């Protein structure tokens, strides 16, 4: 097997990491102290779960994880929390002073003083790996640490580990969930600087997740805990094929090959069904037809947009639970006739299906009900540019007035880096349109 | 107080829907670039549909259907009809049309050519119906309102955009008797005012000169064509279950031939109304399309027909 | 970033400053001797921001009390919470500043300033992570105005990367000690424009009107005005003093409220206005906090546009109701919030309410309407300055007329700058 | 509708179904980080010079 290092930058990265590693532990039957009773090879192994966990002589299973924050409060809840014994303290890295929602402060100022420390703790994990694949990087677009320090890590990770793949899990900013005014600036800056350094990136619009939690979980005012627990199910779906026996998406290189033919257009749309409330007394369990069909409804997407006015370059279906191939193909046959699913002329209209028979695991006392079967569609549609356009418009509105810019310049950053980053985003929007019309 | 913006100044129709809303005392108009609106009255080109429906706390509606351009451009209207099974390549009510990029009489259009020698080449209807006294061509314009629920509403008043020059079989180069557009004519208003015969007068002519009615001879085929065309594209454009909602006024253009067979010519995405009818149509758009989504403190005929088979 | 060093300067500075410590020490359950006698743990989780922990489990305000005469500071020591302050942090000269900016900034204050800075450094030294400074003062007298802005300038030299914050009380003929106040404020505004990150503009005009009109107090004392100031100060420091959701600090506030560095003058407000039995519904709080009659700076927010807004709700209430209501004013008054800064209103909630009320709201607006405040003071200035009236008091302390002309120009510039963005 | 490359195991199975056919260096990073520290320390100098005046 080939090991995968997960890196969690910023508050949003760290708390989403918490959620994912909690879920992974439940899925593989690993406990808070880190014992895994069902493991018989004590002290080591090369099972699929070992891609994400190392092992010790005493039988602890240890996340291949690095949590990085420029301030201590959030990672201090990992240090004192339920899964404190799970991690080695050297994996949990904190600063003293955060980046105050300032890309430039995260990237240039407070970044410079901590980048060498973090790459060192990353090297400590890379030296325990017989054959490292690369990295899963979790962060917000909006935070200063999330935007700024991530982009510098991604710059350095290309130099020190040029052979390895890098995937992003990126939280796109939403007014409805603790947005600051400057996050559009932060989002464009980090997107520009990280674009060439990232192989495949899964955007999760906080707006989409928040409404899913209102509409489908009946949660009046969703907390980060609600959103993260749901985001981690989508994450688990996507990383299931790295951690379990299977033949679709078995290494990080395959995610790029299957979902990303055009390297810059590397933002696959995630769609997920079914999301059902645990407080719902009566629930009629949904079928393979009904949940595959739910994958083409915008209300279930991780970013709101309209795939019907865009073109597909790749589509994966990752099923978890009681599913068989003939049920999937029958559902695919029905759906092709009803909906607008246009592909690009140079790609085969098709679907790579992955089925794992273990149904989705749910956190006890969580908000999601256990379900017999679930699915995560990963589709590289040009419709996701809708999200870039929104973000670009907000940038244009503020940047026309030079609003807030002085805070960035005051950290050594040149004004030209704004319009430069915005030009890359102007080129990015144009790539989507050529391919998509 | 609901809110709206205006991003088309040319729109004769939505100029009047803008003025009707303000003069209710319950709708404030905002600036062109203010994001916090209930209703867009949008542009024709490049309407930014990707920005709609992402404003927390507002329900956003817009007067265009994203994707409706497929029925409204000539090139893609032909391509839609040739490819969709529900309107087959053996479609009886569409004139035989072809596409090549830059009785055997044809017509070319997107500056209009009619010959046999010489964008879309179309079968030219050599034997059209001719209103007497006159011996003259006309076309019918029907106004259709598709609301947010995809109810198709046909407005009861249409209009005949008539010619006022006798039709000619030998002479093609003369454009005034063959092409019946209101702009190209301005005998401008010899037989009826401004080359506009409304539905009451045209019903009576049919009763007298032909012993039939507008409803039977023509309007059933119109209702079938409108309903066939809009239900074809419903999956591609419907805003049911979407983060913003759409309505749209369409203008359908028809030709009636000698044996009373109706033929679709063009669907019009941003249609102008007729001078008399603005008052009543623009009020109906408000009642049905706008006030349904945004309630305050029938002129249409609804098209629906679930035949079992 | 947790520790703040509080400085209070002059008569007004020490009066409002003393009420702040009375108010917030009651909210954190600290008594007049410094001992905690509370009930929640949430009262002590961010107590480090304003207090040091001493021997015997005592809490001592990180407060430096500055004046150029002993009167007011002796009243503070005699007053109800006087014993809680560290006695070494009382730093005071003897001759006063005679409501003279020049005496505060250039002569009398010069003699005393370095010993204030020794205490500031002392308090700074034993901070784990200092986020910056807040000063309470008026701009109309001599000490708080002139010496207060001298301190600010000096603190920026020594701590250029920390945040400077002011609660700056503006003068008005309705609540007036001397005719030279417009001069003293104009000289101070020039200092504040350059050397502070955030300034809360408490206009005394506005505090008087709130006491007169919208509270039915016929004869307002300074104590009646200072009730309103201390309640607002408690309001705007809520996120600093209790948990939590946004790790709240002075810098993040500054980054998000201040789109252009010179335009950092905020218009604070409070709801409900007090001096009750019925608790306010969330719609009422939302109406009242945005109401002109509840603003502490005598400006009509309808005469300008909001650049940024920070609203802080306090008490047990439905956040669903808060979000709906906060979205309702933005969507029903959308012309008054600039379109070119998307989503410029930021909302925050804290479960603990202030003494007396069940629920309350604190408003913090960076409106371009603040220009009216600076124009009002610029007119009062020019009325006198065109005849060089009362200038001898300043020229006798070594100042030139040039320095007045400069300050007049710098303030009229500030007013032009606010006007640029109100039409943009 | 052809169902190709079908692989199975005990924990799941996977297949494809087709409906129709058709970096800067360590020097340059440490460079432009240090160029922003110069502009930072220049700005602080112009402040400490202006305060000295
Ligand atoms: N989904 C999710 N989003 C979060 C979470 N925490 C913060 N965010 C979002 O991330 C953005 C703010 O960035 P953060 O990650 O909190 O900031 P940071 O990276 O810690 O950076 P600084 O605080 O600026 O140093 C906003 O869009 C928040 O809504 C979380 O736990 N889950
Ligand atoms: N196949 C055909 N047979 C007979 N007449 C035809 C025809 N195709 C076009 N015409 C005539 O040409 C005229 C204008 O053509 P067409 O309707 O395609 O353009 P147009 O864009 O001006 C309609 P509008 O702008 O009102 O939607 C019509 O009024 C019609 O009488
Ligand atoms: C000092 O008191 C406050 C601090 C803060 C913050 O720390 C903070 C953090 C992140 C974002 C924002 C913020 C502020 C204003 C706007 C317009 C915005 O979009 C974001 N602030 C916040 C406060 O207000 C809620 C504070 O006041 C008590
Ligand atoms: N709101 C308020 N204003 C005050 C108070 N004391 C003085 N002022 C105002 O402050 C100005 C006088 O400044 P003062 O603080 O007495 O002078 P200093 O001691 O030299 O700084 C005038 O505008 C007064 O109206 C007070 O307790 N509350
Ligand atoms: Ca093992
Ligand atoms: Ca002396
Ligand atoms: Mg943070
Ligand atoms: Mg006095």
């Amino acid at each position: 097997m080939r090991e995968c290092i997960s890196i969690h930058v910023g508050q949003a990265g760290v708390q989403i990491g918490n959620a994912c590693w909690e879920l992974y532990c439940l899925e593989h039957g690993i406990q808070p102290d880190g014992q895994m009773p069902s493991d018989k090879t004590i002290g080591g192994g090369d099972d699929s779960f070992n891609t994400f966990f190392s092992e010790t002589g005493a039988g602890k299973h240890v996340p291949r994880a690095v949590f990085v924050d420029l301030e201590p409060t959030v990672i201090d809840e990992v240090r004192t929390g339920t899964y404190r014994q799970l991690f080695h303290p050297e994996q949990l890295i904190t600063g003293k002073e955060d980046a105050a929602n300032n890309y430039a402060r995260g990237h240039y100022t407070i970044g410079k003083e901590i980048i060498d420390l973090v790459l060192d703790r990353i090297r400590k994990l890379a030296d325990q790996c017989t054959g490292l694949q690369g990295f899963l990087v979790f962060h917000s677009f909006g935070g200063g640490t999330g935007s700024g320090f991530t982009s510098l890590l991604m710059e350095r990770l290309s130099v020190d580990y040029g052979k390895k793949s890098k995937l992003e899990f990126s939280i796109y900013p939403a007014p409805q969930v603790s947005t600051a005014v400057v996050e559009p600036y932060n989002s464009i800056l980090t997107t520009h600087t990280t674009l060439e350094h990232s192989d495949c990136a899964f955007m999760v619009d906080n707006e989409a997740i928040y409404d899913i939690c209102r509409r489908n979980l009946d949660i009046e005012r969703p907390t980060y805990t609600n959103l993260n627990r749901l985001i981690s199910q989508i994450v688990s779906s996507i990383t299931a094929s790295l951690r379990f026996d299977g033949a679709l998406n078995v290494d990080l290189t395959e995610f790029q090959t299957n979902l990303v033919p055009y390297p810059r257009i590397h933002f696959p749309l995630a769609t997920y069904a079914p999301v059902i409330s645990a407080e719902k007394a009566y629930h009629e369990q949904l079928s393979v037809a009904e949940i595959t069909n739910a994958c083409f409804e915008p209300a279930n997407q991780m970013v709101k947009c309209d795939p019907r006015h865009g073109k597909y370059m790749a589509c994966c279906l990752l099923y978890r639970g009681d599913v068989v191939p003939k049920d999937v193909n029958a559902a695919i046959a029905t759906i092709k006739t009803k909906r607008s699913i246009q592909f690009v002329d140079w790609c085969p209209t098709g679907f790579k299906v992955g089925i794992n028979y273990q149904p989705p695991t749910v956190v006890p006392g969580g908000d999601l009900a256990k379900v017999q079967r679930a699915v995560c569609m990963l589709s590289n549609t040009t419709a996701i540019a809708e999200a870039w356009a929104r973000l670009d418009h907000k940038f244009d509105l503020m940047y026309a007035k030079r609003a807030f810019v002085h805070w960035y310049v005051g950290e050594g950053m040149e004004e030209g880096e704004f319009s430069e980053a915005r030009e890359d985003m102007a080129a990015l929007e144009k790539d989507y349109e050529e391919v998509g019309v | 107080m609901y809110t709206f913006v205006v991003r088309d100044e040319n729109s004769s129709v939505y100029a009047e829907v803008s003025r009707l809303l303000l003069a209710t005392g319950q709708w404030k108009r905002l600036r062109k670039d203010n994001p916090r609106f209930n209703l867009m009255l949008g542009e024709r080109n490049r309407l930014p549909f990707g920005r709609l429906g992402h404003e927390p706390g507002l329900v956003q509606l817009v007067n265009y259907y994203r994707g409706a351009d497929k029925l409204c451009r000539k090139a893609s209207l032909v391509k839609l009809i040739k490819t969709s099974p529900e309107l087959s390549e053996s479609c009886t009510w569409f004139p035989e049309s072809y596409v090549i990029y830059p009785g055997n009489v044809w017509i070319a259009k997107s500056g209009i050519l009619i010959s046999s020698e010489a964008h879309v080449i179309q079968k030219y209807l050599e034997k059209p119906l001719l209103l007497e006294p006159g011996h003259r061509k006309f076309d019918i314009r029907s106004w259709v309102l598709v609301d947010h629920l995809y109810n198709i509403y046909l407005y009861r008043e249409g209009v005949l955009r008539t010619s006022s020059e006798p039709y000619n079989s030998a002479n093609f180069q003369d454009k005034t008797c063959h092409l019946t557009n209101h702009c190209i004519q301005k005998n401008y208003g010899r037989y009826e005012e401004g080359n506009e015969m409304f539905f009451e007068e045209f019903n009576q002519y049919l009763m007298d000169a032909l012993n039939t009615t507008l409803e039977n001879s023509i309007l059933l085929q119109i209702k079938h064509i409108i309903r066939s065309c809009l239900m074809c594209i419903e999956p591609a454009i419907s805003t049911k279950h979407l983060h913003y909602q759409s309505f749209q006024l369409f203008g359908f253009d028809f030709m009636v031939d000698e044996e009373l067979k109706v033929w679709l010519i063009e669907v019009n995405g941003a249609p102008a109304c007729a001078q008399k009818l603005y008052a009543e149509l623009c009020q109906g758009i408000v009642d049905v399309a706008i006030s349904s989504v945004f309630p305050l403190a029938s002129i249409f005929i609804k098209l629906h027909h679930h035949h079992h088979h | 970033m947790r520790e703040i060093v509080h400085i209070q300067a002059g008569q007004c500075g020490n009066q409002i400053g003393a009420k702040f410590w009375e108010v917030i020490s009651d909210e954190h359950g600290i008594d007049p001797t410094g001992s905690y006698h509370g009930d929640s743990d949430l009262q002590l989780e961010r107590i480090n921001v304003y207090y040091n922990e001493a021997t015997g489990n005592k809490y001592v305000p990180r407060a430096i009390l500055v004046d150029l005469e002993p009167g007011t500071m002796d009243s503070v020591r005699s007053g109800p919470f006087g014993q809680i302050f560290r006695p070494d942090n009382f730093v005071f000269g003897q001759s006063g500043a005679g409501n003279n900016w020049a005496k505060g900034h250039y002569t009398e204050g010069a003699e005393l300033v370095d010993s204030v800075l020794d205490v500031v450094r002392k308090e700074s030294e034993s901070c784990d992570c200092l986020q910056g400074f807040q000063l309470t003062h008026s701009l109309g007298g001599g000490t708080g105005s002139g010496m207060g802005t001298l301190l600010i300038s000096k603190i920026r030299e020594e701590y250029p990367d920390r945040i400077m914050n002011t609660f700056s009380v503006m003068p008005s003929p309705k609540v007036s000690d001397t005719v030279v106040e417009p001069y003293n404020a104009t000289l101070s505004v020039h200092q504040l424009v350059e050397n502070t990150d955030e300034t809360y503009c408490i206009d005394n005009e506005a505090l008087y009107d709130i006491c007169f009109r919208t509270l039915k107090l016929t004869t307002p004392t300074y104590g009646d005005l200072n009730h309103l100031v201390s309640a607002t100060m408690s309001g705007v420091t809520t996120c600093l003093r209790f948990p939590g959701q946004l790790n709240a600090d002075l810098r993040k506030l500054a980054v998000n409220m201040v789109p252009f560095p010179r335009l950092h003058f905020f218009m604070p407000g409070f709801a409900p206005l007090t001096s009750q039995y019925r608790a306010l519904t969330v719609p009422e709080l939302t109406q009242q906090m945005f109401d002109s009659k509840n603003m502490m700076a005598a400006c009509d927010p309808r005469h300008g546009r909001y650049l940024t807004v920070a609203a802080i709700f306090r008490g047990r209430m439905s956040m669903k109701e808060v979000d709906e209501q906060m979205l309702n004013v933005q969507n029903k008054n959308s012309s008054y919030f600039v379109e070119w800064i998307p989503n410029n209103v930021k909302t925050a909630v804290c479960d603990i309410p202030p003494r007396g009320l069940k629920m309350s709201a604190t408003f913090i607006g960076n409106s371009t309407a603040i220009q009216e405040l600076f124009k009002r003071i610029s007119e009062q200035f020019t009325a006198m300055f065109r005849r060089k009236a009362f200038l001898h008091w300043y020229t006798g302390e070594g100042m030139d007329e040039m320095e007045f002309t400069e300050a007049e120009s710098n303030m009229n510039d500030l007013v032009s700058e606010y006007q640029q963005y109100q039409d943009a | 509708m052809e169902v190709i490359e079908l692989n199975k195991c005990t924990s799941g199975q996977s297949f494809e179904v087709i409906l129709k056919p058709p970096d800067p260096s360590l020097e340059e990073i440490q460079k432009k980080l240090e160029a922003a520290e110069e502009r930072r320390k220049y700005q602080e100098a112009e402040l400490l010079k202006h305060l000295a005046e």
